[PDB]
């Protein structure tokens, strides 16, 4: 099967330049397809940046906004597509996708990449501090109990929080990050469990912040009173 | 640039009455749709979707009559706009 | 250019409903170059329909699209809780001097029977006080609708300007929300009081719920 892998994303200073890569892993019968660059600003809609055609003409088309600042190119020597971004401003911060539309689907994007995040800020990476949200000996609202982790003061997005190495999923709620007054991020990950389980089960939240190579395993235990 | 299309008929540009003629137009692989323009006729005389691949389109006339006689010019629509017309194709009936 | 307009922007429909989204074009386009996309929150977009009417591989049958020229529709014949997403139409007909090939989007929210929240409270950990900051968290679990009123109180003093709320997306099974209000104080002010209360007001609650803990003690 075909696969679109993206890279080149991360932190970059306002006014700078950046290049995303889209490496098309393998191929099936297409022989005639486009590669699109699409971005999604935080909470905003999908924005089409431009496409590049697979033929020898290598025709490139761009949005009205993106002309001049963005450039799409191709390296067949590595079968990789490039998105050159120049003169970056803060409002350029978004998740970027590359997509493939074959001629047989009349150029519809059936293949989409995972998406890579480009954060435009004159701010540095910071790893998060992880603190337990201990269930109070009285917090058991009847037979259910809540506990969690507080992932505070990180930059940039994202963090991924799993429970018991991915074995605890039911009742887990990881909230969206909210930007704090300090320009740093914070979020909580909670989970509801039977009160009876506080003496049978151990609860460890697994926090991963790839931008800082941070990997924390906080064990949440009822505070002994 | 938008290279201009190649326009031709089959089996030939001169066709007796009642026979079949197929007007072919060739564009680029990025063609969105094709049209056929005939002189002294309100544009467009006919428009057609691309084939697979989008390189060429097909206009067919199963029974040639005196209505289909004249000069045709084919355009194709790129993602940006229409193209310069093809070199003219006259369709004489006998 | 070519502006692709969708309607509505937001909609609230119940499970089993037959919802219909519309996508308009500023000028006629060939139907074969019109596609529909689904985007669950935080995920990559997904192809639903192409050629304005053709279901794509692995797309549930309850999805369909029709239309020609300037107006197109997308229809969900039996709406499901997981269909909570934002839907985009897109064209591949005319590029160049075009701002966006996408429409604005249509956010579909799942209407639901009311659900009272389960309220919890979490004191700061001893590990966070060593940093000189106190974060007090209040959890609202599995409620509907999204509208809630969370007011912080420290020794009966009503707080303002020092708390932030995060809201989850609608849960893909029960269509509920969860909310976290995090109260950030210095270790100084945190050790300056004893009782920290979280008073929650919701439609599903006949009277407000107050969760409080006395500092240090149990």
């Amino acid at each position: 099967e075909v696969q679109l892998l993206e890279s080149g994303g991360g932190l970059v200073q306002p006014g700078g330049s950046l290049r995303l890569s889209c490496a098309a892993s393998g191929i099936d019968f297409s022989n005639h397809y486009y590669m699109y660059w699409v971005r999604q600003a935080p909470g905003k809609g999908l924005e089409w940046i431009g496409s590049i055609f697979s033929g020898d003409s290598a025709s490139t088309y761009y949005a009205d906004s993106a002309k001049g600042r963005f450039t799409i190119s191709r390296d067949n020597s590595k079968n990789t597509l490039y998105l050159q971004m120049n003169s970056l401003r803060a409002e350029d911060t978004a998740v970027y996708y590359c997509a493939r539309g074959m001629s047989t689907n009349d150029w519809a994007s059936d293949l989409w990449g995972q998406g890579t995040l480009v954060t435009v800020s004159s701010a540095s990476t910071k790893g998060p501090s992880v603190f337990p949200l201990a269930p109070s000996s009285k917090s058991t609202s009847g037979g259910t109990a809540a506990l969690g982790c507080l992932v505070k003061d990180y930059f940039p997005e994202p963090v991924t929080v799993s429970w018991n190495s991915g074995a605890l999923t039911s009742g887990v709620h990881t909230f969206p990050a909210v930007l704090q007054s300090s320009g740093l991020y914070s979020l909580s990950s909670v989970v509801t469990v039977p009160s009876s389980s506080l003496g049978t089960q151990t609860y460890i939240c697994n926090v991963n912040h790839k931008p800082s190579n941070t990997k924390v395993d906080k064990k949440v235990e009822p505070k002994s009173c | 640039p938008l290279p201009k299309p190649t326009l031709w008929a089959e089996p030939g540009s001169v066709i007796s009455w009642g026979n079949s003629v197929t007007i072919w137009c060739q564009g680029t692989l990025e063609a969105r749709e094709y049209r056929l323009d005939k002189e002294e006729s309100p544009a467009p005389w006919d428009r057609q979707n691309p084939l697979e691949p989008k390189n060429k389109a097909r206009f067919s006339i199963p029974s040639m009559t005196e209505d289909y006689a004249g000069r045709y010019r084919c355009y194709y629509r790129s993602p940006v706009g229409w193209s310069q017309p093809s070199d003219p194709l006259e369709l004489v009936m006998t | 250019d070519i502006q692709m307009t969708q309607s509505p922007s937001s909609l609230s429909a119940s499970v089993g409903d037959r919802v219909t989204i519309t996508c308009q074009a500023s000028e006629s386009i060939n139907s074969i170059y019109l596609a529909w996309y689904q985007q669950k929150p935080g995920k990559a977009p997904k192809l639903l329909i192409y050629r304005a009417s053709t279901l794509a591989s692995g797309v549930p049958s309850r999805f369909s699209g029709s239309g020609s020229g300037t107006d197109f529709t997308l229809t969900i014949s039996s709406l499901q809780p997981e269909d909570f997403a934002t839907y985009y139409c897109q064209q591949s007909y005319d590029w160049g001097d075009v701002e966006n090939t996408f429409g604005g989007g249509t956010k579909v929210e799942i209407k639901r029977t009311v659900a009272a929240p389960s309220v919890f409270i979490f004191p700061p950990s001893d590990e966070q006080l060593k940093s000189g900051t106190a974060s007090v968290v209040c959890l609202l679990n599995n409620f509907y609708p999204r509208e809630a009123k969370v007011q912080w109180k420290v020794d009966n003093a009503l707080q303002s300007g020092n708390s932030q709320e995060s809201v989850t997306e609608q849960d893909s099974k029960d269509s509920t929300y969860s909310l976290s209000s995090t109260l950030t104080l210095s270790k100084a002010d945190y050790e300056k009081h004893k009782v920290y209360a979280c008073e929650v007001t919701h439609q599903g609650l006949s009277s407000p719920v107050t969760k409080s803990f006395n500092r240090g003690e149990c």
